[PDB]
């Protein structure tokens, strides 16, 4: 029943589909603005 | 006025920067000052230009640097303490400064430096690459950021460097003039000349013998840090170390392998620091000085 | 002078500059070594290379000893075989047994030779050396003990590179190659390191644990991460992709790959477009058929007057996607392919000569005096920068005029202004009768200068100046003449003749071909209609009304001019992810759809279209030459040639994220946060 | 790999050597005739191991691929496909390996639909035909047997070290006077 | 000597023994063994995809003789009748589940058989 | 002289401030004179013995640094002859830092002897320093009076 | 000439570098082209050379519709003539 | 402790760590690294110690060294076989 997480993970492993943004969001002229989901930190930026 | 350790021995140490770990012989020392201040000719700055300082502790050697390239080229130096675009902008508009060299990250209130300059003219965000900059203020024609990020409109320490040639070079320093005003501290001016007789009561009433090496801990813009700072060590040849943003712990590490050196404590960095971990470092301090 | 020399009883005949090694690789027989490399210094500490010599009764390195008349040198010999079974079990003598956890079990040079050539059993029975490991970073994973102290490591991170941290510190068997303190080894040609140690003492670090080579299947390919342009290796097993390497190619690559060539492939692996999607208003992405992007993106076309519709070129662009674009704009009408204002480059495509450097990868290794404006060649081009480093040694003086980039070799930093260059064009600069005394001067552009707002003016200076200076001599039969760029889709656009000036100030229908750099909002007004063909969701694919997935460089077939005039044929070698389609392809299918159909349906009648277009495109791996650089160079009377009071400088704030695949990659970001801030200064390196 | 010079004069081998120039068929040829014919004059008219030039070639489907056996009712994709012929050249991570590699031929097929089941995550081809590359002693079987098949194909001549002078003594170098400027 | 089903051992302090070497893998006559290995977080070279294709692979015991320690092992169970195709393809978790359950008689026979050499 | 990399010590990190006095940049003026213009690199040694003089009788790391700085050459140069050559201390030692030679001239001579004399007067052991920073012992290798066996070195000096 | 830019969208020249066939484009176009661009500054006038390359006159008008001009062993009075047709026909087309 | 940071990041080796152990047991499919954690640190008087992992060989891994002299005292060592790690018992 949980061949979805195995299957999922396998074809991450290879090719990662980029997650896009869902429902409302906000909007920057023509522009959807969504913070960066890199679990690394901007160590350059914050200081 | 400033050549006179390198006339003498050239190799000794000048100074060091223990938060960001570099130290500069007094060659070191010249040719990067005489890079900032040959950048600063070419792109146009005359005697009496006004550049604003808004760096924060942690950019010791870039505030050193500047400081001591400002004097060689006869340039005004204006330090801002401003943690709000208003009180930026007012600095802005009573100084009517040609540069202004700030930190980028530093933090202010809820914003950045550079977001607060962004707010205060927003023409960067737009200005094309390579053009000259059309603000309100019509003087502020240099921003410069300490960062390693670049943004539109501005132009980073190195990029304004220019470290002139032996055979190649056809820029020109004007003599160092000791009465031409360096910094402007709230609304008094110091001339190199006062601070230079700053320097030497200092020195007379600490007892600060020529080979006493001098601690400066917070902001070195303070115009009594300059004195007892780089500009100590380019007249007497002494021996200086730029704590930075560093902590009373972090600073007695440091200043235990130094012996009988004079410290310069900063109020905000006393503040900060809840208590010594380790007294002995400070055992054989020599001496203390308050800003 | 050639001379007769015997290789167990067969005659040859070499010049006196010969090897022993080098005579042997010539006429066929092969010596095992361990430390000789062909691109580094001569040395003689393994000892692996010992032959039998008729006259010589101590075994004669062959790696370091030139040939001599009359020399009768027996490399079958039980002599010989005794030498090298000998230095074998030194050798395999306190090497310990890592041959199952370490990752070179399969590339092993050692292992090979020791089947080969040494003694198949061991006798030494006693306790091994023990060497503490190293940290270098995150892109070379250290294990000193199998290391051989062979210092090809030192040879190259010495002579390839300009740093200076390696080095055999010690004396005995206790001696240990590498950093006396503990620092990491952040060279951007890093990689290389990995290819040159060849015990696996030193290895791939993002690649460690993941496979072996008897299972890996490799394809040759051209890398796109630099306009430089690189002859590489990509290993795959099965779909997934994994230890891209260097391969020889001496004119352009000259064996060394950049990191960001090297471990930026990463980026393909995560936030890759797999499918059509649309953008409600709100917000909300929903994915849809090819067939439905195609009807309402033709529908929109139709609808949309051919005056308010614009295109983006994107950074991977390539020949046959560029040329299917611009036919479709073609019969829409539409010739405006730039829809930003903020940055254009200021340059025109007639002649390729004004848009291509004269003087080849290799006219470095001619000129005499080397001046670059607005350039860094250790963050854009490295292994240009490692050849600059290579001709100033040998001889060559290098001049900068704008930032003082910590370049590897000693520069003369002239200015960062704009007023040098007049000075110059003036003739009262100094640098101005250099140049006249100097022959076969060059002068290397960075595309953003000529991006710049006073482009065409600094464009123009640079035409003055080289013509006056001599920088482009029909005696000397020279055009040092350069410019480096920063965009293979710019330069694919250039080729085709694309004009980067046409900029459509109001746009209502835009299509943004892959570009993911410099975009703004205020570039893309707010009622226009976005189509985005992209692979990756970074950025572009923000401002997409319509998102059409695309084939990466891994994943295309096509072609791609590099800075030089190379062109070269990149390869497939896994098809596009997902249902993303080659964009050449779904430009046919849009403009068959919006009844303007393209008149070929195959990657052959495509590229028959791209010799209509410009022929010298089909013959690949190949520069042709241009007899009009002069006329296409020369300065006109009553230009502009009016500079702005600015600094110059380069575009590249961080080497390791520079484009959408970078921004996407896992390796490039920890190379990112372990090394920007031990590279960042701002202060000058005196020291180099 | 290389035979001597002009050793082989036979009227087989020239054909072989000789590329054909295409003749525009399809409508989209004939629209593109240009094309066709500036890539006829402009391509190599032979192709021989001393070539320097990569060029394209497509399948000659005609009465010399008659020896194809890859056409057959289930399978009609096989025939007319485009291969590589190029040098495949040892790995730059070693140096001696204990099969060398780069004294052949490789003839290679772009491979198709590559997919990892669900059911175990193992790899799947969709076609079996571009799994294991071909081998030739020499370009001319190479591009004998493409012909013979049927098959188009690019070819991608190598690139090789420039042989430059070494010597130990290089490593001890008088650097000059010191009073040189 | 008796090879019967593939199990995968662990140290007595329960750390696995199989290393990520692929030896197995490439000795494995029938291409019956496919492996997938990533750094641990901890750093150990360990795999993460570890199959073997019970109805693909011919128990000749390559794979224990290739493995150099003692990870892989054919153990002596032969009962693994399966009524679903899907139970033979065995993975990670039904190898170690066997290595689990089969260690002792394992273990007591390869006492004697790295014995005998001495 | 045990380790071939640098040590991790509080007493020697990278803070430790070091400079020559005047008499020692005087020395090293002279030195450099002697030696080619050019070919500074050859007084790395001369300048490591002028530190060992001026400090407790140990090299360091700030102070190699500091002379590949002077000397223009990079600083893993300097690192390779600290660690190549075993006359130099790279750690503090001991007031006394006794060198007893172990080559077989002295070993037949009685050297053994010698040494377990030496380790029960200073109350410890070979190589290891004593809990107070006054001895520490060594062994070495023939240090030339042979004939004069067994014999000793205090300091590098004094034999 | 002076037309070009209203009449055609544009204007490519593709020929061989080192060809008698292709001698008379060759020094028309290292001739003219200085002229031409003056004449017209933003029109394009691409120029590709390739060996042993038809000498040919690419002219593009509006709506992706192109005519090709064989311009073989022409001396620089026809090439001018063949031109000046392809100038002139824009009406036509369009 | 931030996995990501850069000073856990130079500690483990420029790998995201897992304090809990947890996800292992998911990646790879078993619970060997809970269950090695536990052994805790061996002391060794020599600088260099000798593993097999086990009492004799061929009963173990391949016999491999480490060296237990490390440039920062009583820095423990891990086998690479086995996850034993071993440290010098300083005195
Ligand atoms: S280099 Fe690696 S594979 Fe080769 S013998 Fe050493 S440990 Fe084994
Ligand atoms: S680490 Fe590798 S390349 Fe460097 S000396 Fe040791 S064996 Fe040679
Ligand atoms: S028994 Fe033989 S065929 Fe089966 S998995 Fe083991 S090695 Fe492969
Ligand atoms: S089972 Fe043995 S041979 Fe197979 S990968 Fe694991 S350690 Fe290597
Ligand atoms: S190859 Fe001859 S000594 Fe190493
Ligand atoms: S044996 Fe003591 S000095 Fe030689
Ligand atoms: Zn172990």
């Amino acid at each position: 029943l949980n061949r979805m997480r195995f299957i999922t993970a396998q074809r991450d492993r290879s090719r990662a589909p980029w997650q896009s943004p869902k429902g409302e969001g906000v909007f920057q002229g023509k522009k959807l603005i969504v913070a960066s989901n890199s679990p690394f930190i901007d160590d350059m930026s914050i200081r | 006025p400033l050549a006179a350790q390198l006339a003498i021995n050239g190799n000794r140490n000048a100074v060091r920067y223990e938060n960001q770990n570099r130290t500069w012989t007094f060659n070191e020392l010249d040719a990067h000052t005489n890079a900032f201040a040959y950048g600063l000719t070419e792109l146009g700055w005359k005697a009496g230009d006004k550049l604003l300082l808004w760096v924060e502790k942690n950019h010791t050697s870039e505030i050193t640097t500047a400081q001591v390239g400002a004097a060689k080229a006869g340039v005004t130096l204006v330090p801002i303490y401003a943690h709000s675009a208003e009180e930026l902008e007012k600095a802005l508009n009573d100084t009517k400064a040609k540069g202004l060299l700030l930190s980028p990250n530093s933090k202010a209130g809820n914003s950045k430096y550079i977001e607060v300059v962004n707010k205060v003219i927003p023409e960067l965000y737009n200005t094309g690459r390579g053009s000259t900059l059309k603000t309100k203020f019509a003087n502020l024609q240099h921003i410069i950021h300490t960062g390693f990020y670049t943004f539109p409109g501005t132009y980073k320490f190195r990029q304004i460097m220019v470290y002139a040639s032996k055979n190649f070079n056809t820029l020109t320093l004007p003599n160092v003039e000791l009465n031409a005003p360096l910094f402007i501290s709230g609304n008094q001016t110091y001339t190199l000349k006062d601070l230079i007789s700053k320097t030497e009561e200092n020195r007379k009433t600490s007892k600060l013998n020529d080979n006493t090496p001098v601690f400066v801990t917070g902001d070195s813009r303070s115009p009594l840090s300059f004195s007892l700072g780089i500009l100590n060590s380019l007249l007497h040849g002494n021996y200086s170390v730029y704590t930075g943003a560093q902590d009373l712990n972090e600073v007695g590490q440091t200043i235990r392998f130094y012996d009988n050196a004079l410290l310069l404590v900063d109020g905000d960095i006393v503040k900060a620091t809840q208590s010594l971990k380790h007294s002995e470092n400070f055992a054989k301090l020599g001496g203390v000085a308050a800003n | 002078k050639q001379i007769e020399i015997f290789i167990d009883g067969k005659p040859a005949k070499v010049d006196d500059s010969y090897t022993i090694f080098q005579a042997c690789y010539e006429n066929g027989v092969i010596v095992p070594r361990f430390c000789y490399h062909e691109r580094l210094s001569v040395a003689g500490n393994c000892r692996m290379c010992l032959v039998e010599v008729e006259n010589v009764p101590k075994p004669v390195a062959a790696c370091a000893s030139q040939v001599v008349p009359g020399m009768k040198i027996k490399t079958k010999s039980e002599k010989t075989r005794i030498h090298r079974g000998n230095v074998m079990e030194f050798l395999l003598a306190n090497h310990p047994l890592d041959c199952p956890i370490c990752d070179q079990g399969g590339e092993c040079d050692l292992q090979d030779i020791s089947s080969v050539y040494g003694y198949g059993i061991s006798r030494y029975n006693e306790y091994k050396r023990a060497v503490e490991d190293k940290n270098y970073g995150p892109l070379v994973a250290t294990s000193m003990n199998r290391c051989i102290h062979c210092t090809r490591c030192v040879r190259f991170a010495t002579q390839i590179a300009g740093v200076e941290d390696l080095g055999k510190t010690g004396r005995g068997k206790a001696a240990e190659i590498g950093t006396y303190v503990e620092k990491t080894f952040n060279t951007e040609l890093s990689g290389n390191v990995v290819d040159v140690c060849p015990v696996g003492a030193l290895t791939n670090a993002p690649y460690a644990f993941t496979s072996r080579p008897w299972e890996l299947k490799s394809f040759y390919t051209s890398d796109v991460f630099d306009t430089l342009g690189s002859a590489i290796q990509v290993d795959t097993r099965g779909p997934e992709i994994m230890r891209v390497l260097p391969r020889i190619h001496e004119e352009i690559n000259e064996e060394w790959i950049s990191d960001k060539t090297r471990h930026a492939f990463d980026g393909l692996k995560r936030q890759r477009i797999n499918s059509p999607m649309k953008r409600s208003k709100d917000g909300n992405y929903e994915d849809i058929f090819w067939e439905e992007a195609i009807q309402t993106i033709s529908k929109k076309c139709l609808n949309t007057p051919s005056d308010q519709i614009g295109a983006i070129i994107g950074e991977f662009a390539d020949i046959e996607s560029i040329t299917a674009l611009k036919d479709f704009l073609n019969r829409l009408d539409v010739d405006n392919f730039e829809v930003r204002q903020h940055g254009n480059l200021k340059v025109s495509p007639d002649f390729r000569a004004n848009y291509l450097m004269n003087s080849k990868i290799t006219g470095v290794e001619d000129a005499d005096v080397l001046l670059l404006v607005g350039c860094n060649p250790r963050y854009e081009a490295p292994v240009l920068n490692a050849r600059i480093l290579k001709s100033t040694r040998k001889n060559l003086k290098v001049f900068n005029i704008g930032t003082n980039q910590d370049l590897n070799y000693k520069n003369v930093h002239l200015g960062n202004s704009t007023k040098v260059l007049k000075e110059i064009a003036d003739g009262t600069h100094p640098f101005a009768e250099r140049l006249k005394k100097a022959k076969l001067p060059m002068i290397m552009v960075g595309a953003s200068a000529l991006e710049r707002e006073d482009g065409a003016e600094l464009y123009n200076t640079l035409k003055v100046i080289s013509n006056k200076t001599g920088v482009i001599s029909e005696e000397k039969s020279w055009n040092g003449f350069n410019i480096l760029h920063k965009e293979m889709g710019r330069i694919n656009a250039l080729e085709l003749g694309i004009n980067p000036t046409s900029v459509n100030k109001n746009a209502k229908l835009v299509f943004i071909l892959g570009a993911d750099n410099n975009l703004r909002p205020e570039d893309i007004p707010a009622d226009a209609f976005v189509v985005y063909f992209g692979t990756h969701g970074d950025e572009g694919a923000y401002y997409a009304d319509i998102i059409l997935p695309t084939a990466a460089y891994t994943e295309k077939n096509a072609t791609w001019v590099n800075t030089e005039g190379r062109v070269q044929q990149g390869r497939l070698v896994v098809m596009p992810p997902g249902d993303a389609r080659e964009d050449w392809q779904i430009i046919r299918a849009l403009s068959e759809e919006a009844g303007v159909p393209l008149p070929y349906d195959s990657l052959e009648e495509l590229r028959y279209r791209v010799a209509e277009l410009a022929p010298h495109l089909l013959k690949y791996d190949y520069i042709e030459p241009t007899i009009f650089g002069k006329v296409a160079l020369s300065a006109q009377q009553g230009v502009k040639t009016t500079l702005s009071p600015t600094p110059i400088t380069d575009y590249i704030d961080n080497f390791y994220m520079t484009d959408a695949i970078s921004r996407a990659s896992v390796t490039m970001a920890k190379c990112s946060t372990a090394f920007n801030h031990e590279k960042f200064s701002n202060f000058k390196n005196l020291a180099k | 790999m290389l035979l001597p010079k002009n050793a082989i004069q036979s009227a087989r081998y020239f054909e072989i050597q000789k590329i054909p120039a295409k003749i525009a068929k399809t409508a989209n040829e004939k629209i593109l005739s240009v094309g066709v014919a500036q890539k006829n004059n402009i391509q190599p008219k032979t192709v021989t191991a001393q070539g320097q030039i990569g060029f394209v070639q497509h399948p000659q489907l005609d009465s010399s691929c008659q020896y194809t056996q890859f056409y057959t009712p289930q399978r009609r994709d096989i025939r007319g496909r485009v291969a590589r012929i190029y040098i495949q050249d040892t790995n730059h991570m070693h140096d001696t390996p204990q099969i060398p590699e780069g004294y052949k031929w490789t003839l290679e097929f772009e491979r198709q639909a590559q997919y990892k089941t669900p059911w175990m995550g193992w790899s799947f081809n969709g076609d079996t035909f571009s799994k294991r590359n071909h081998y030739f002693c020499t370009l001319e079987d190479a591009i004998s047997y493409c012909k013979q098949m049927g098959f188009g194909y690019e070819v991608s001549f190598p690139r090789s070290r420039y042989h430059t002078r070494k010597s130990y003594a290089d490593n001890m170098l008088w650097p000059g006077h010191d009073n040189a400027v | 000597l008796f090879r019967g089903e593939h199990a995968l051992r662990r140290y007595p302090t329960g750390e696995e023994r199989c290393i990520a070497c692929k030896l197995c893998q490439s000795a494995c006559p029938a291409r019956a063994i496919t492996i997938e290995t990533e750094p641990r977080p901890d750093g150990s070279r360990r795999t993460v995809r570890y199959d073997i294709d019970m109805t693909k692979c011919i128990y000749c015991g390559f794979c224990q003789e290739a493995c150099p320690v003692d990870a892989i092992v054919e153990g002596p169970n032969y009962e693994q009748t399966a009524y679903l195709h899907e139970d033979l393809f065995y993975d990670k978790y039904k190898l170690l589940e066997n290595g689990d359950k089969w260690e002792p008689q394992i273990a007591r026979n390869i006492e004697y058989l790295i014995n005998q050499p001495l | 002289s045990r380790l071939a990399a640098h040590r991790k010590n509080d007493d020697n990190s990278d803070s430790v401030p070091f400079e020559f006095t005047p008499e020692n940049y005087k020395e090293i003026e002279k030195i450099l004179a002697k030696y080619p213009l050019k070919q500074k690199r050859s007084a790395v040694m001369p300048l490591l013995y002028l530190v060992q003089e001026q400090n407790n009788n140990w090299v360091p790391l700030s102070a190699m640094k500091k002379i590949a700085k002077l000397l223009e050459m990079p600083e893993i140069d300097v690192y390779e002859v600290a660690t190549f050559y075993t006359m130099y201390n790279r750690e503090p030692v001991g007031k006394f830092h006794l060198q007893i030679c172990g080559t077989t001239p002295c070993q037949l001579c009685g050297s053994r002897e010698i040494t377990k004399a030496i380790e029960e007067y200073t109350q410890t052991k070979l190589g290891h320093t004593s809990a107070d920073g006054k001895w520490t012992l060594e062994e070495v290798e023939c240090l030339g009076a042979c004939s004069n066996a067994p014999m000793i070195q205090v300091n590098n000096k004094w034999v | 000439q002076k037309l070009i830019g209203t009449n055609l969208r544009e204007l490519r020249f593709v020929f061989c570098q080192n060809s008698q066939r292709s001698l008379g484009l060759r020094n028309y176009i290292a001739k003219n082209y200085w002229n031409l661009k003056n004449q017209n500054p933003n029109f394009p006038l691409i120029v590709r050379e390739c060996e042993e390359a038809d000498p040919y006159i690419i002219a593009r008008y509006q709506y992706g519709v192109e005519k090709k001009a064989f311009a073989a062993n022409n001396n620089e009075a026809e090439i001018e003539n063949i031109i000046k047709t392809l100038v002139e026909q824009s009406n036509k087309v369009n | 402790l931030n996995p990501y940071s850069y000073e856990a990041l130079k500690e483990n080796h420029w790998l995201v760590s897992d304090s809990s152990k947890k996800n292992s047991e998911w990646t790879h499919k078993s619970n060997a690294e809970q269950l090695i954690a536990k052994v805790p640190i061996i002391y060794v008087d020599s600088n260099i110690v000798r593993c097999i992992g086990g009492t004799e060989i061929n009963a173990g891994h391949p016999q491999v060294y480490i060296q237990l002299d490390t440039r920062k005292h009583g820095t423990p060592q891990t086998c690479k076989y086995c996850g034993l790690r071993y440290a010098k018992k300083m005195d």
